[PDB]
């Protein structure tokens, strides 16, 4: 066990300096990608071999037809998603990948698009992964509505979904796109990121993003009835939960950001009472939560000065 | 929910002496060959680690000087080994190991400065070498290093300003490129690069504060982004990221600090990414860099925006404002 990996470090060794006394000799050939091939496999983070493969790959385009350079386009790709299989999060790999196909003539992206919902398959979280759609969407131009569509499927199939909220709060802006979402669209995302929240309430992903929607309205002077609706029903569906998991803090948190959405000086006291109830269930953030507090105070002096 | 239990028999005592027992014999093995593609910066981890706990002095000058030297490649950029291609990456970590050496021109300064130049996009990105790839450390890379070099205005810094913050997203965090989810590494990336270029003011301290403070585990350990396991580099990246924010005091420091001490090899020394774990040098810098941030009597302080001793910048006069 610990011999064996001598001797694959005796192999790795002397493919490494294979590779650079022939890189020295200018010999940008086959002989490279093969040695790059059994050391790139298990060690993909030793970038200056990926800077050899690709300068091997840039020469032998040179004097090879469209036909063999073709052949070394799709066996690349194929080294690349065998190497992708062992180590799925390598910076290198990935930008190779990017390298590749940016410079192909007529590169397939709805094969790439397919990679890329594999990948997340296996790992929802894999920040690589997600990089590399966006990467495939923008260069086939892919409309943000059906990004939209992709995401939905992944909120709710199963959680792990942290990346999948990035992404909507990236897309929907782009789905109106101003110079702050429009109430219809926030309304909408409102109501889907409440029934994740309910239906898992330690998902912190959920209660997250609804503290930005929270935010990202037009202000608690401008409340629409339906807003306002809405909001007071939020508040009572996360009260309603704080009875059945009474150790949940994000559930508490949300309702003094709530109280604060809907009128900070009538909700004064219920706002102090579910500080301290939230210090002692999350104590380790009370510091935080008194300077929240102290902020939130500050703002109602200016409140309560704005009288006339 | 996603945390380490960390059992009643890990280390509850700063064993110094042993780290540096450890860090001074590095390199004297399976693992220090496998990882010669990033050599220079596994020099300066040795190094740094070594300054702040008073040992520089055991490492080799001399040594490390000439192996700077032959890193240089005709383009001014710098390779983490010798035969390996220049990166900013590595072209960062041998302007560091020169100011803690106070030895910066045993490397051509003009052509690391025009290499740097050289690797700004249009968009006002870095890429991290000729290849192109663009991530926010590469702006961070790149800001740091010319203002070690006193060289801030050799680059286009409005445009660089302005493509960090296309990677803000909607917890105040950042990522790697515009659309890329937050993870503390790229956070403490953008925001050192903000503090160096005096824009800490377009952080939304309080919401990023929060972001950050939640990566506690009940463990005390830090993650890098929801749902993950507790590590000791996160501990820096999340913390040093407060620190410049002025939101360090939103964590229990008490409990950071014994998740940390529990992550030290008793026996062997050095620092695992988490308790029970194998050791290496990077851990080892960033569990003691997170110790002396928290107030670690016996260590340095180290500047949350370099990751070197304060007393090095304070040398150099390059110690950039943070929130508070
Ligand atoms: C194991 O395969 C590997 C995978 C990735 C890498 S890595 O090189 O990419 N890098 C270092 C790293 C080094 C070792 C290691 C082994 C042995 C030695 C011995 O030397 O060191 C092990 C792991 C490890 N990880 C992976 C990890 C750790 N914990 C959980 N994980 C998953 C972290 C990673 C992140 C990173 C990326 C860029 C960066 O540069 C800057 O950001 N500079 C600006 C700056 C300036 C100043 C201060 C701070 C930052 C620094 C760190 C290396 C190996
Ligand atoms: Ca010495
Ligand atoms: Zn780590």
């Amino acid at each position: 066990k610990r011999l064996e990996r001598e001797q694959k470090l005796k192999l790795y060794q002397s493919a490494t300096q294979a590779v650079f006394q022939k890189r020295q000799a200018g010999e940008l050939d086959e002989s490279v990608l093969e040695l790059t091939s059994q050391i790139l496999g298990a060690n993909p983070d030793f970038a200056t071999l990926w800077n050899c493969r690709r300068e091997v790959l840039q020469h032998l385009e040179t004097e090879k037809s469209p036909e063999e350079s073709a052949a070394l386009v799709k066996a690349e790709l194929g080294f690349l998603e065998s190497c992708l299989r062992v180590n799925p999060k390598s910076y290198g790999t990935w930008h190779h990948r990017c390298w590749l196909l940016s410079r192909l003539p007529e590169p397939n992206w709805a094969r790439e698009l397919e990679l890329c919902a594999r990948f997340l398959e296996a790992d929802e979280r894999n920040f690589h992964c997600w990089d590399y759609r966006r990467f495939v969407a923008a260069q086939a131009a892919v409309a943000p509505a059906e990004e939209l569509a992709f995401t939905d499927s992944l909120i709710t199939r199963n959680f792990s979904n942290y990346s999948s909220w990035h992404y909507r709060s990236c897309l929907l802006p782009q789905l109106h796109p101003q110079p702050r979402l429009p109430e219809n669209v926030l309304l909408k995302e409102l109501e889907l990121v409440q029934n994740a929240f309910f239906t898992d309430p330690n998902d912190q992903s959920a209660w997250f993003y609804h503290r930005w929607l929270l935010g990202a309205g037009s202000g608690r002077c401008e409340l629409s009835v339906e807003k306002s609706t809405v909001l007071q029903s939020e508040l009572e569906s996360c009260k309603e939960l704080q009875e059945l998991e009474p150790e949940n803090k994000w559930c508490l948190l949300t309702i003094i950001l709530l109280m604060r959405a809907l009128d900070p000086l009538l909700y004064e006291k219920e706002t102090l009472q579910y500080f301290s109830t939230l210090k002692a269930v999350d104590p380790m953030r009370a510091a935080y939560l008194d300077d929240l507090r102290s902020k939130f105070l500050l703002e109602n002096s200016v409140l309560k000065m704005e009288y006339a | 929910q996603k945390d380490v239990t960390i059992k009643s028999d890990a280390p509850d005592t700063l064993l110094l002496e042993k780290h540096a027992d450890y860090i001074a014999s590095y390199g004297s093995d399976y693992e220090y060959c496998m990882s010669e593609y990033l050599r220079m910066s596994g020099v300066y981890w040795g190094l740094t680690v070594m300054d702040l706990m008073g040992q520089l002095h055991r490492m080799n000058k001399e040594e490390i000087l000439v192996f700077i030297k032959s890193c240089q490649h005709e383009c001014g950029g710098v390779s983490a080994s010798i035969g390996h291609d220049p990166h900013l990456l590595y072209t960062l970590s041998a302007v560091q190991i020169l100011t803690l050496y106070d030895s910066i021109h045993v490397i051509n300064v003009d052509k690391v400065v025009a290499y740097v130049q050289s690797l700004q996009k249009e968009d006002g990105s870095f890429a991290g070498d000729i290849w192109g790839e663009i991530d926010t450390r590469f702006s961070f890379c790149a800001v740091a290093t010319l203002a070690l070099l006193g060289k801030l205005d050799a680059i286009n810094v409005e445009k660089a300003i302005e493509f960090v913050l296309s990677c803000m997203n909607f917890d105040g965090g950042f990522g790697c490129r515009p659309g890329s989810e937050s993870h503390a590494g790229q956070i403490y990336c953008c925001t050192g690069f903000l503090a160096i270029t005096s824009q800490l003011h377009q952080v939304n301290s309080d919401l990023l504060g929060w972001w950050l403070c939640e990566r506690q585990l009940p463990s005390g350990g830090l993650n890098g982004r929801p749902e993950k396991l507790p590590d000791v580099c996160y501990s820096w990246w999340v913390l040093a990221s407060l620190k410049i924010i002025g939101r360090l005091h939103w964590i229990d420091r008490e409990k950071l600090r014994s998740f940390i001490l529990a992550c030290q090899d008793e026996e062997t020394g050095g620092f695992a990414d988490r308790p029970g774990d194998m050791v290496d040098p990077f851990h080892t810098l960033f569990g003691i860099a997170g110790l002396s941030l928290l107030g670690e009597e016996q260590i340095k302080p180290v500047s949350p925006v370099f990751c070197m001793p304060e007393e090095v910048l304070q040398r150099v006069n390059v110690q950039p404002e943070l929130v508070s």
